[PDB]
Formats: structure tokens, sequence, C-alpha cells
């Protein structure tokens, strides 16, 4: 009788009302549309661009709001369902800011360098029974040699769901949900965080109270 | 509502023409010794040397004004694909206000 | 794979699915056709794809 | 639909950057212009790197000094003394 | 058990298929949800590859008539002492105060460019 | 561990049975007390002093066995858990907050 | 449990070391799978022949695929592909035709549980590209309802078996496209010779149709 606690979210389309979250100003005035020049460009992400300002390339806000909504709601549909999810970034200077969102939320981040065999090789190194994370967000899919990350990669090694920041001189092709955004500026990283912060949380409490009316009927 | 190509036209970095030999005011957000870490919009911030005359009053979150000789800063190489981006604008600093 | 553009007309079905079979009247058949022309297509595909199944049946 | 952006060619195109003697005259009987060209010490002619001219420009240079001095014109060892004076619009650094 | 192919497929495919062969017994949490709200786009690994011959990218450059008219302001009368700001929206700049009054020269009427040009020069200046 | 529990009441019983043993009776019985009745009645003689005989609590025989760090849900304890290292990078972001905010506010 | 392993290789690898020398390393490729379309082969390399084949499997069921079936005894159609420098030629082929393969294939499909198909390989039979580009053909074969999706179109079977009975195999999921089919005259596609020989009957060979055991 626990499957309608589990199933209703499932068929209620936009279940936590995250579309009331962002809009395309808000994005805008967090600089999301701001992308690399037209010799940092990725074949794939071609497809979400809207064009080129004096060789200076600019993201399809709508687009981000599409892919926004979609990622949004799968964040917070798993966070309901008690997932465990991994924040990773390789900035140094947006690992504070990452750390400290997952910490005024509940959930997990790795900012740091991350040794091989960390989602592969997880049983040996952590221990034989470890619940890998049912949900990676990479807010920052490149590492500081400009590279798709060894957990994007590895992610798609151990079937687990990314949602993903995506920059023009980044790579969607593993990523499950994909943002189409900038992420180089404090105003959008923050911005990130703040709606990603706050999906999580809506999404526990919504739960919360979901079997807080289940105990009480 | 209107549209994200209403938001570019009507948006002072597009009315900027080319980034070169712009003046722009800014913000100091973080400073190492004497390397001053300026955001003047756009995507990336700029770092510039501490002016030595005046040399105190470029503090956390003083306004400078800008030359502003770069908006990115990357070229490509020899062997690359791709550029090598330094994930940085390049500006000239001129004073204060 | 087999050389040539249509490796269809030299596979011994195509020949011998042909359909005209001329009457023993004639003796010549000579066909007077134009490499360039939107109007010739036709006499140009017809050398192409038919004048085997002619000759062969 | 008034807001997308529409197709023309580039605006703030600069003006494509034009040689020194980008629409000038050069002949063999011009030998200041051509010792300007030429190196002061060795009489060497020097290269696209330091004169900074056009292909065609730097070209004429060459056949026109390599006729000069052939038919009279120049000193082929050493630049004029009367035109160690003129104004200097080579990119080269000799003392220090 | 599980698969470890990134490249035949993506994982919802790989996912689906294992719990229809019998391999998987328990469906992973992200299965229903991914089934309920799946992406613009299955992901599946594509390899990168260099355009070589007369392939160019669909992108365009972003330009106005409004650009072509800042380009000849810019290029008479140079950037002024006047700052950009740059981080407050609604920003009005000198060379934007040409811009909307050359329009609305426009929109009244005129016809010859170096004209408009003047007639918006004086009215700067007033 | 129900092993360090087990271990803890033995070596109790251990030392108590080791100063009536002696001449101790009376509860307070020191650590160098049971080292010096230890070398008495067991006359070392070997040139390694860990290979000498070792009467201690179990806390200083034992290592430090780390605790668990999930608990029967999955959904690990600390925060910083899938890094590994999860102490020391604790430490690193603790120090640099306290870094960030003096800089805010100013062997 | 109802996985099944089959070793397909095993070769005696040496290296050269500055002490030692010669030093073997035996290296074999096996191949995991139930009879229900789940198989993945994998290569293990150990000093002991039982370690190598332990990690062999282990990696194999970590790395299985799937092979979509037609009616759970042949593929969906013929597959042509070349890996590397393996060429492959997969027919499918009718109920009772029996499994007229090469024998790592036979035992590949065996573990897959495909009954009736026609394989025939050139080039360089090597097993390790072999089994790859096998896997790669069968993992991306096309089913009737992914192609009734993609045209828009009913997906009909006519058996010589039957008749001229019309048997509806697959149908679109959404709507039905209504202009038909543009019936291209004289088609261009790339023909095989060896298949134009058989069916022409110049292909003289003392080796093809010969009287085999089971499977
Ligand atoms: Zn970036
Ligand atoms: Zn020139």
């Amino acid at each position: 009788f626990n499957d309608k606690i589990l199933n209703e979210p499932l068929k209620h389309s936009d279940f936590f009302n995250v579309k009331e979250l962002f809009s395309v100003r808000s994005l805008f005035d967090a600089r999301v549309h701001l992308g690399h020049k037209a010799g940092c460009r990725h074949r794939f992400m071609e497809p979400y661009i809207f064009g080129s300002r004096l060789d200076h390339d600019i993201i399809d806000l709508e687009q981000t709001a599409t892919h926004l909504q979609l990622a949004l709601n799968f964040t917070a549909h798993m966070a309901y369902r008690k997932g465990i999810i991994l924040f990773i970034s390789r900035n140094r200077q947006f690992s504070y800011l990452i750390e400290n969102m997952a910490r005024d939320c509940g959930e997990y981040a790795h900012t740091r360098y991350f040794r091989g065999g960390m989602l592969t090789n997880a049983r040996l190194l952590f221990g034989p029974t470890v619940r890998l994370p049912d949900l990676i967000i990479f807010l920052h899919t490149l590492n500081n040699i400009f590279e798709p990350h060894v957990a994007v990669r590895d992610a798609a090694k151990m079937n687990i769901p990314t949602v993903g920041i995506v920059d023009t001189n980044c790579n969607p092709c593993l990523i499950t949900y994909p943002v189409p955004g900038n992420d180089d500026s404090p105003l959008a990283v923050h911005l990130y965080c703040r709606l990603f912060q706050t999906a999580i949380t809506r999404a526990k409490e919504k739960r919360q109270q979901v079997e807080a009316l289940y105990r009480l009927q | 509502v209107e549209s994200f190509a209403s938001m570019l036209r009507h948006s002072p970095l597009t009315q900027m023409g080319p980034a070169k030999d712009k003046l722009v005011i800014g913000r100091i957000f973080h400073i190492v010794e004497n390397d001053l870490y300026i955001d003047f919009g756009g995507k990336f911030h700029c770092v510039c040397r501490r002016p030595e005359v005046d040399g105190e009053k470029y503090q956390k979150g003083t306004r400078v004004r800008l030359r502003l000789l770069d908006l990115e800063l990357t070229s490509r190489f020899l062997g690359a694909t791709t550029d090598t981006t330094v994930l940085e604008a390049n500006a000239v600093l001129l004073g204060i206000q | 794979p087999m050389k040539g553009r249509f490796p269809i007309r030299r596979t011994l079905q195509y020949l011998s699915q042909g359909n005209v079979v001329f009457k023993d009247s004639v003796k010549v058949m000579t066909v007077n056709y134009n490499t360039h022309g939107e109007l010739g297509e036709g006499a140009r595909k017809f050398v192409f794809f038919n004048i085997p199944q002619i000759q062969y049946k | 639909n008034e807001d997308l952006p529409i197709s023309m060619e580039n605006p703030y195109k600069e003006p494509l950057k034009k040689c020194i003697l980008c629409g000038k005259h050069v002949d063999y009987k011009n030998v200041q212009l051509l010792s300007q060209f030429v190196s002061p010490f060795t009489g060497c002619i020097y290269g696209r790197h330091i004169t900074g001219l056009c292909g065609k420009k730097q070209k004429e240079i060459t056949k026109a000094i390599k006729r000069a001095q052939i038919m009279g014109f120049m000193p082929v060892t050493y630049k004029d003394p009367a035109y160690l004076k003129d104004p200097k619009v080579c990119n080269i650094r000799y003392r220090e | 058990a599980g698969s470890r192919l990134e490249t035949v497929g993506s994982i919802f495919s790989r996912t689906r298929d294992l719990v229809r062969a019998g391999v998987l017994k328990e469906k992973p949490l992200w299965f229903d949800v991914y089934d309920a709200f799946p992406p613009l786009r299955e992901p599946v690994f594509q390899r990168p590859r260099v355009r070589y011959g007369k392939a160019k990218a669909p992108i365009q450059d972003i330009w106005y008539h409004e650009d072509r008219i800042r380009a000849k302001f810019y290029s008479v009368y140079g950037s002024g002492q006047r700052a950009f700001d740059l981080f407050n929206p609604n920003f009005k700049s000198t060379c934007q105060r040409f811009v909307e009054k050359y329009t609305e020269l426009q929109k009244l009427g005129e016809t010859d460019e170096e004209k408009l040009f003047v007639e918006t020069g004086k009215a700067l200046l007033a | 561990e129900d092993f360090i529990k087990k271990q803890i009441e033995e070596f109790n019983i251990g030392k108590r049975h080791l100063a009536n043993m002696m001449g101790e009776d009376p509860e307070t019985f020191t650590q160098e007390d049971i080292d010096r009745a230890i070398a008495y009645l067991f006359p070392s003689g070997l040139f390694e002093k860990r290979a000498r005989p070792v009467m201690k609590h179990p806390e200083q025989i034992f290592p430090r066995q780390r605790a668990i760090q999930w608990g029967e849900d999955g959904r690990p304890f600390h925060y910083l858990f899938y890094t590994g290292k999860q102490s020391y990078y604790s430490l690193m972001h603790d120090v640099y907050g306290m870094l960030l905010n003096l800089e805010k506010h100013q062997r | 449990e109802d996985f099944d392993t089959r070793i397909l290789e095993v070769r005696n690898v040496f290296t050269m070391t500055a002490k030692e020398g010669r030093k073997k390393s035996i290296r074999v490729l096996v191949a995991v799978g139930n009879g229900k379309g789940a198989a993945g082969f994998s290569i293990g390399k150990a000093t002991d022949r039982m370690d190598a084949f332990r990690k062999a499997k282990n990696r194999a069921v970590h790395h299985l695929h799937y092979i979509e079936r037609y009616e759970d005894h042949t593929i969906f159609h013929d597959i042509s592909l070349r890996f590397k420098r393996t060429h492959i030629k997969m027919k499918k082929q009718p109920k009772g035709y029996g499994l007229r393969c090469h024998r790592a294939i036979i035992t590949i499909c065996r573990l897959i549980g495909i009954k009736d198909m026609y394989a025939k390989v050139s080039g360089s039979i090597n097993m390790l590209s072999l089994t790859q580009g096998l896997f790669r053909g069968l993992s991306r074969q096309e089913t009737h309802q992914q192609l009734a999706d993609k045209k828009g179109l009913h997906v009909v079977e006519i058996r010589e078996e039957c008749g001229p009975l019309p048997i509806v195999v697959a149908s679109p999921r959404g709507p039905l496209r209504k202009d038909p089919e543009p019936e291209d005259e004289v088609p261009d596609v790339k023909l095989d010779w060896e298949d134009v020989k058989t069916a022409q009957g110049m292909k003289r060979s003392v080796w093809s149709n010969l009287k085999r055991a089971a499977t």
C-alpha cells in the first residue's frame, strides 16, 4: 500500500512545482547564457547554442530552461525517493560553495581529486557493502585540464543517472540530464547551487509530509 | 512575456560592440598579496596588479575602472585541436570610481 | 561488394527479368541518345538499365 | 520575430592592414628607399620579419635592390653613408 | 550484476533490457523516474569527429542594424569618458542614446544616412 | 566491538587476579605495578621490549578500529564520504573557512 | 546460476624481463551467457590458468550485452560487419536450420540462445576480433518494432510455407503514415559476389554443403 507514496509523484507531472523556481530573466541576470569562444566549442554542444556574438558564444536559454526543468524534476524525484546525490566539481573556486551547499542540505560533495576507482572499484576502496550514489550532479563537467570527467565516465559505467551543467567546451554525450549553461561565473554557480539545494530540500519535506499523512491515515 | 532574443538586444553586453578599448566599472572580489581579482560583468574576472600609488584604497568591494583589452584570452597553438583557455579576461586598471 | 554503380545489372535475373522479346522481323536496333540535357534522361536510363535485358532476351 | 538576429556582413570590420609602401611606386632609381631597406653595416637585404612589408612589396624591393646594385646605383656591401640619416622603418636593434 | 558497456547504448536501455532478461532482479531507484520523465536525448556514446572538407558549423553570427550604426558611431566619435556599468540591468549608455535617437529619426522618416547622422549629431549637441 | 568489550572485561578480572596474586588485594594496582609484576613473574630476557611480556588494557593493546561509516540505509554519515579521506578533507574545509571569514572580518 | 561460461581461446603469452627473461602469462578469453539473450565476453590474464579463467568469467558477467532475437531462435535480418580485419556475414535462417557457423560462433550463440543462422567469416580469423565483431553486430541489430516506428508503416511477413497470407509482425505505436513507400525501381544496393555466385550456381565447392553433426 506503500506503492502509492512511491507512485503518486510518478504520475503527477511537476509534482514539486519546481517551475516556479527559475525564469529566463533569472538565468539571464545570473549570466547563464554566456559561453566560451568559437574555438572552444564542442560539436555536441553545437545543438544547444543560440549563436555567436563577436566570437563569443551564447547558449539558448529556452533550451536551458527546459533542460533545467527536467533536471530539477528528476533531482527532486530522487531526493523524494531518498537516493544519494554526489555533487562533483573541480573548480577550486566554488569548492567551498558546493560543499557548504551539501552540508546545508544533507547530501554529499566530492570537490577534491577523484582517485581512480572511487565509483568503480568502490567495494574494495570503501567496503564490501557500500551503497553507491543513486544520482550524480556535476556542476562542472570538466577537470582542471579541460577534459571530461572520470566520474562522468564511471557513473556511465555503474549505471548511475547524471545531471550535469555543460558549458560550450563540454561533452554532453554521456550525461543523462545536461543543462546547457554557463558554469564559469559566481552568479550562475550560486544560482545553480541555490536551485539544486532548494529542490533537494523541498523534495525531502514533501516526502516527510507524505508519510506523515500516510501514518495518520 | 519577453523573449530571449529580446533580452539579448536589450542587454548592455550586446550593446557593447567589440570588447576592446571600452571603459568599464567593476568590483574587487578577491585579493591575494597584491593580485586584485576584479569582476566587470561578462563571463570571467580579470586580475590586476595593485597600483602602488594610492595603494591602500584597493580593497574587497572597491569600484575600479578598467580599459578591458580582452574578454576571454584564448589562442590556438601548433598541435592543439581547441584553444588554450586562461579562464580570465584582460583589462588595464585606471583608478577608482 | 560487386564492382559498379548498380550491381543488379549483372545478376542473371535482371537480364532474365527484362520483358521485350523482339519479333523475327527485326534485325538491327539502334539507340541514338544524348548524354546531356534534361529531356534525354529517359533515353540515358534506358541505355543504362534496359539494353542488357533487351540483348539478353 | 522582430528580435531574432539577421544576416549581414560583419560590422566593426576594421579595414585590412596595409604595408608601408602599399600603393606607392618603387623604382630601381629610388636609392633612398632601397637604402632604407638595406642593412647599414653589411649591405644585407632585410627579411619580411624586419621590414614588415607585404609579399608583393618585399619582392619588388628585393628585385629593385639587385637591379640597382648591378646597374651601378647602389653599393653592395654597405648602405650609403649619405643615407644613414633617413627615417628608419625596419624593426631591428643593433646597439645593445 | 549490471552492464559496464557504455558505448553500446544508454543506462536506461541497458537497465530496461537487463530487467527484461531477468539478470537484474531488483529495478534500480532511478528507473521508474526515468520512465516517467525521460530527457530530450538518450545518453548514448558518440565519438567526436573533426569536420574536414566543405563542412562548416551551423552557427550564425549575431548582428543588427543597431550594430551597424553603433559601428559608425564608434568610428567617428570614440568611446567617451562615461564608463559602461554592466552590473545593473537597463543601463543606457551614450552610444545607446545615439542608437535610439537615430531610430526615432528613422521612424519619423528621413532618407540619406549622412543627413540622418548630421541631424542626430546636432540633436546630441542639444 | 564485542571482542574489545570481552577483552576489557578479561583485562579487568586479570589485573584484579594479578594484584591479589602478588600482594596487592587493595583495588589500586597501577600500570607500572602491573609491569613490574609481570616482569618478576616472567623473566623476559628478550632484547626486544615488544617481544617481552606486556599486560595493558585492550585499548592500548589492540589498534584503533574505525567505526562503521554508514547505517542500515546506506547513507554514510559524514557528508564528505566519497572523497575517501573524510576527516582530512573536512579539516581542509574548516581551516579554509576560518581563513575566509577571517579575511572577511579583517613544534 | 543460469549463466554458462565457455572458453574461446587460451594462449601462452610471454614478455621479456630484465632479471627473469621469458615470463609466461596465460591470457584467456571467455564468454558467459544464459540462453535468454544476455551474454558477454572478457579477457583474463594471470600466471595460473585457473586464476585467468576466474578473472575472465567474473569480468564478463560484469560486462554482459544483450542480443535481440526474432522468435527466440534466429536473428532479425542479415548482418554484414567488418571488425578491423575480420569480415562476418550472418543470415537469419528459418527454424530447423541448425547452427552452421564458425565453432566459436556456435558456442557463443548457444550461450545467447540463437539456433538458426548462417555465418561465414573471412579476412583474419582472429578469435578476439571475431567475438567482438559478433557482439557488435548482434547488439546493433534493428528489430521490427523499431523499424516500424522509424518508417511509420506496417511490418508484414510473407512465408512460402503458409502461402500468400500476410502475417503482420510489427505495427507502429504512433500514427500510421499515409503516403506509400517510394517504389525505387532498380534499387542501389551493394550485393555480394559469393551470394550471387551461389544464387546462379557457379559456386563449385567440395566443402560447402557437407553432412556434419548436429548444430
Ligand atoms: Zn567553462
Ligand atoms: Zn601592400
